[PDB]
């Protein structure tokens, strides 16, 4: 959501992620920006329970 | 500002990629370009050397 226009193509960087909730996804946003700086985004989505998370990168450090 | 700010990093995403594809076009016509503009010599040096030999 966030027919598929950039979800299934190879131009642009998207990092999908399931999670527990969004007390869990601090760590891992406090875990990536220790490890990697100021360069991801952090986003929460509430799920039905599961928590929807949306990473934001280059297309070439999808690697990394 | 969830959904809003994604579409401006895919956009410079496709136009990031569609530069570099424009710039590895260019970099593969360029050994054409280098072959079809080096065979011009061969062929001037090859005609200078048939008339070379054939005024001999």
């Amino acid at each position: 959501e966030f027919n598929i226009a950039a979800a299934i193509g190879a131009s642009v960087n998207y990092v999908t992620g399931v999670i527990a909730r969004d007390k869990v996804a601090t760590l891992e946003q406090i875990l990536w920006r220790v490890l990697r700086g100021n360069l991801f985004f952090k986003t929460v989505e509430i799920e039905q329970k599961n928590a929807f998370i949306v990473f934001s990168h280059g297309d070439l450090i999808i690697k990394r | 500002s969830q959904k809003n700010g994604i579409a401006t990093l895919l956009q410079a995403e496709k136009e990031a990629h569609e530069i570099v594809s424009k710039a590895r076009k260019y970099r593969q016509d360029k050994l054409k370009q280098a072959k079809t503009d080096a065979a011009k010599e061969i062929d001037s040096y090859k005609i200078q050397k048939d008339k070379e030999l054939k005024e001999f």
